[PDB]
């Protein structure tokens, strides 16, 4: 319920994410793939949905988009 | 203390050698396999047991890839399969990989 | 080479049938091992090395140590 504003690596909160996905194996699958495609842009090939910061890492876009709701997956 | 990112290699085994003075790397085991696997973490264990140690053509590739600043390559053919099966080969068994449907094939 | 693998297994069925205890009990590891060549591909000629296969070099390296 109360949050306490978490920061850093524990940012996007992982419920938030787990909501998205079936199960965290989807979520880690379904955020890396998004990892894998943003690493990508920077040589499908999509840009930073949200708004990406300083030197934000691959990995932090992918979650705060999954936490934004911009993407969705497909079991296999 | 010690520490590894890459080093000198071993000419015998290809993964990274024991201990400071080689400047070695720090042996992954059996019982972190386990719990890798309790998680259910199959693409570190899987990134661990092949370019972290072994694939000779994946640790340079990683190594490139990393230094480039690319998607890490998707780690193929590990050289304890290739050891072991080249292994059964000397031993006189016919070991072939077939795939779910269709015709059997090399690593390479 | 001299060996139809059918008359064994066909010839195996009748003595589990009737010859019932030890000679059963003989011919029951004698089953598997038999069957075996029959339900898979493989034929039994393989048991025999014409050729010899040898392992690669470098898991027999012969590299010179320090010194």
């Amino acid at each position: 319920s109360a949050y306490d504003t978490p920061l850093g690596i524990t940012n996007p909160p992982i419920d938030e994410l787990l909501s998205r996905a079936s199960s965290k194996y989807a979520l880690v699958i379904y955020a890396a793939k998004r990892a894998r495609q943003i690493n990508d842009y920077y040589n499908e090939y999509v840009g930073p949905l949200v708004e990406p910061g300083l030197q934000e890492k691959p990995l932090s876009i992918a979650l705060r988009e999954i936490h934004g709701d911009l993407l969705e997956h497909t079991e296999g | 203390i010690h520490a590894r990112s890459t080093g000198p290699y071993s000419m015998i085994t290809q993964q990274p050698l024991g201990g400071k003075a080689q400047f070695g790397g720090q042996r992954f085991g059996e019982m972190e396999c386990w719990a890798m696997q309790a998680y259910g973490a199959a693409y570190t264990l899987q990134e661990l047991l092949t370019i972290k140690s072994d694939d000779t053509v994946g640790r340079v590739k990683v190594y490139e890839a990393i230094v480039k600043g690319e998607n890490i390559p998707e780690p193929g053919i590990p050289e304890s399969f290739k050891v072991l099966l080249k292994e059964l080969q000397s031993l006189c068994l016919n070991v072939e990989v077939l795939s779910s449907d269709g015709a059997a094939i090399e690593m390479r | 080479e001299n060996f139809d693998i059918d008359a064994e297994a066909e010839s195996l069925r009748e003595v589990i049938r009737s010859g019932k205890g030890q000679k059963k009990l003989r011919a029951l590891k004698r089953l598997k091992v038999v069957a075996a060549f029959q339900q898979s591909g493989n034929s039994p000629m393989g048991m025999v090395l014409d050729a010899v296969p040898v392992i690669p070099p470098e898991l027999r390296p012969m590299v010179q140590l320090d010194g």
